[PDB]
RNA sequence: UGAUAUUGAAUGUUGGUACAGCUUGUACAGGAUAGGUAGGAGCCUGGCAUCGGUGGGAUACUACCCUGGCUGUAUUGACCUUCUAACCCGCCGCCCUUAUCGGGCGGGGAGACAGUGUCAGGUGGGCAGUUU
RNA sequence: GGCACAAGGGAGCUUGACUGCGAGACCAGUCGAGCAGGGACGAAAGUCGGGCUUAGUGAUCCGGUGGUUCCGCAUGGA
């Protein structure tokens, strides 16, 4: 019946537990035309992200860390198998060419789209970043120390509200599940 | 033949699509309710010369519920199921709910992207993937780009008379169109304005076929001061032109509305057959001389028109419905006769000696030009000397001397020459 | 005909709205045809439990908002049936006063109605401005 | 009236049946070489904006048909 605070949930959600904390919010379609859904660098913090860059954009792809890039094109070698590991992002040249010739991405989570951050020039410092109206994010773990959910729930709200999507009007903030 | 058949969310363009697939049927406006009501019907053909398409309203969560029966209909007889959806704002939770009945649906569908109007940000087609349906298409209807590519998608899956209806709004025409064809094919609702544009259906009747349309009222010219939602009247004015057979219709709880006069003087001044018809009968009282209280009445105001048959049926109540075509198929005929030019001459001579009073005005010759209307043409020393109480005169006895029964008649006057 | 103000109380019926607390959402498959939407750290209190599973969704339990319903809380509305205190009397008595004007003070009758001020159709050659 | 080298009648190529102006004529418009890019072609020459001439509803007011520094509100956003 109460709703705890922040400073008390942190060192809660330590005891509803190596466990992964994770938040809900619910979100204020008829707002479509101003939605709420997002990606950010996180600050309080495996993965295996493997790239689609084209030209000389692998270059720079193969040093960052990234475990995979191809021979500039593997999506025959994706036809007919391709266990999917983690991440899928691309470069905007081949987008289209790998949307279409890529038939195996929609019901799958990791389709390229450049509304996300996910598809730029810059490989790089894309690669070193990533590693009903409703958003999931995981912003840590329970190992994690008292003061780091803090910060990490305070940069994700003000993402959100950094973010006050037009058609303000009404209420914004409708639950917060810790 | 192929049924294909439009679906989405609204203001979405979908009638703009189904228009420049051929002429211009259905309006095209910009705003949230500004939706065509109901499924309409036409043709199509790309190389194959034989296809039918269907248009319906936007689907969402006023009247809705109708709408989105109707779109489940169109759904059930369309081969294919163009789904088309706005590219620029991306994918909506609507868009799902709307996909939702696709995805229960067991049959081929076609994905379709619009607002797509130049080269650019046409590369816009992207995530919809995630709907899980084909390879997405763009078009724009502003420019008809991406068209030819979308037409061989939906061909990859390849396997009489027109009488009208008018009225002022709020009469049941719409109940008394569905409630004939004896089935639901157009909307009814208590407010004025359910219908929004001409609706056609086609159907066999006593091994003859016939054409039905509906045109959703009309109103006063003063008062119609609308939000460009009285765009439709043209469209209703439309239908007549192509129709040549017209019913009108009287409420029979209200009295003669001064309206109801002006709208029956478009039909007649088209010269195309008309049949005064009411409905509603259920409301007031059904008794003996009840009949001739309005029968009478008619006739004093509506004098203009006289040859029209009077018929009475309540739509609600079903009663004396199946009497509407023997009416039809008899003003059919007269709409379109000749008389033998013989004949005709012989009756002339005969009304002006009872009535020698035209110089004098001096009739030469009678004879007919067109079968629809009844065109005649009089030789006469001078047509100046013809008088519009001399010549409503001819017209009398001509009418008099054949049937010519529910159908205006003119007569033009021609010179010595 | 409709709103809105002039414009009140009582009980009876009585919805809507808002805030709450409990319930429903029928997926081939799937643990009873016992929801989408963030999932994966428990029994032995009669029973039997615990991975995971053709599954797009099983939870060896962490963990939000919806949709239709049921119970409370407040808001108001819609009404009926009453009453009375505005509002209305071309009803009676008394005084202004000698007065079928008018105004006061008492009874009676109607009473939240009618009547009045700002917003829709028809009506109807009601009366105007007009030309062909 | 007229087109015999045919102004029928067809298409392989199905658009040099398109792209930038245009000296010069006839009559408000119409005709027309030259003619600049690129060439539908044809193998090359070379042709080159199609029904013979042929009436085919429209100003008034001026409202759609293709979009772009095409631009100024104190400046900036719309
Ligand atoms: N820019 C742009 N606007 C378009 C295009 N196609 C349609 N629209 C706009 O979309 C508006 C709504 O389209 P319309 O065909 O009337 O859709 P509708 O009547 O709501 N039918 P439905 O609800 O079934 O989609 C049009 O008035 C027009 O302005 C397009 O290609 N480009
Ligand atoms: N008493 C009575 N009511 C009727 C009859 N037919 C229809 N109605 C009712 O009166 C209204 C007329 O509906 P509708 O057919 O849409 O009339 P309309 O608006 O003139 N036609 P449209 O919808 O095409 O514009 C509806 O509320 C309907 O239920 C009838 O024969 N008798």
């Amino acid at each position: 019946s109460k709703a705890y605070d922040v400073s008390e949930a942190v060192a809660l959600v330590k005891k509803t537990n190596d466990a992964t904390v994770e938040v809900a919010f619910r979100l204020g379609p008829r707002k479509n035309d101003q939605q709420i859904r997002g990606a950010v660098v996180l600050p309080n913090g495996t993965q295996r992200v493997l790239v689609f860059a084209k030209g000389e954009k692998a270059k720079e792809a193969e040093a960052a860390g990234a475990d995979f890039v191809g021979d500039t094109d593997y999506i025959n070698k994706i036809q007919q198998g391709w266990f999917d590991f983690d991440v899928i992002v691309a470069t905007p040249d081949m987008m289209g060419e790998v949307g279409k010739i890529g038939r195996v991405l929609g019901p799958k989570g990791l389709m390229p789209n450049p509304k996300t951050g996910t598809v730029t020039f810059e490989v790089e410092k894309a690669i070193g970043e990533i590693k009903a109206g409703n958003i999931h994010v995981p912003i840590g773990k329970v190992s994690f120390e008292d003061e780091k959910l803090v910060e990490n729930f305070t940069t994700m709200y003000d993402t959100i509200l950094k973010a006050k999507p037009a058609a303000a009007k009404g209420v914004y903030v409708k639950n917060v599940a810790v | 033949k192929p049924v294909v058949a439009i679906v989405g969310r609204p203001n979405v363009g979908k009638s703009t699509i189904f228009n420049r697939i051929a002429g211009e049927r259905i309006s095209i406006v910009e705003d949230t309710p500004g939706v065509t009501r109901d499924r309409i019907y036409s043709s199509a053909e790309w190389l194959n010369y034989d296809f039918n398409l269907i248009d319906t309203g936007g689907i969402d969560i006023p009247f809705l519920a109708q709408i989105r029966q109707q779109a489940e209909i169109a759904m059930d007889e369309a081969d294919v199921i163009i789904f088309m959806v706005n590219g620029r704002e991306g994918v909506t939770a609507a868009d799902e709910e709307v996909a939702k009945i696709l995805y229960r649906t067991k049959k081929p569908v076609v994905l379709a992207v619009n607002k797509l109007d130049n080269t650019e940000m046409r590369a816009n087609i992207y995530d919809f993937y995630s709907l899980g349906f084909g390879e997405p298409y763009p078009i724009s209807g502003t420019h008809g780009l991406g068209l030819g590519d979308l037409l061989d998608a939906v061909a990859e899956h390849f396997k009489v008379i027109q009488f009208c209806l008018i009225g002022r709004p709020n009469v049941g025409k719409s109940s008394l169109v569905n409630a004939m064809l004896g089935e639901e094919r157009v909307i009814v609702s208590n407010v004025a304005g359910t219908t929004r544009d001409a609706v056609d259906t086609s159907f066999t009747y006593n091994q003859q076929e016939f054409v039905i349309v509906d045109t959703a009222g009309m109103r006063k010219k003063g008062k119609v001061y609308e939000t460009t939602e009285k765009y439709s009247v043209l469209r209703a004015l439309k239908a007549i032109d192509r129709s040549e057979v017209v019913a009108v219709v009287l409420d029979g709880e209200e009295g003669i509305i001064e309206q109801d006069k002006r709208i029956a003087g478009y039909a007649h001044e088209a010269g195309k057959a008309v049949v005064i018809v009411v409905n509603k009968w259920d409301a007031v009282d059904k008794d003996e001389s009840t009949m001739k209280e309005f029968e009478e009445n008619i006739r004093d105001h509506f004098q203009f028109l006289d040859y029209a048959p009077i018929l009475f049926m309540s739509a609600l109540t079903k009663k004396r419905i199946h009497t509407l075509m023997p009416a039809i198929i008899k003003a059919s005929e007269n709409h379109s006769l000749r008389v033998q030019t013989n004949v005709l001459n012989d009756v002339i001579m005969d009304a002006v000696a009872m009535n020698p009073t035209p110089s004098r005005l001096k009739i030469y010759y009678a004879t007919q030009v067109s079968v629809k209307p009844p065109s005649f043409v009089v030789f006469v020393n001078d047509p100046e000397l013809m008088h519009f109480s001399y010549e409503r005169f001819l017209e009398n006895r001509i009418r008099d001397a054949f049937g010519f029964e529910g159908t205006p008649i003119k007569i033009f006057a021609r010179a010595r020459k």
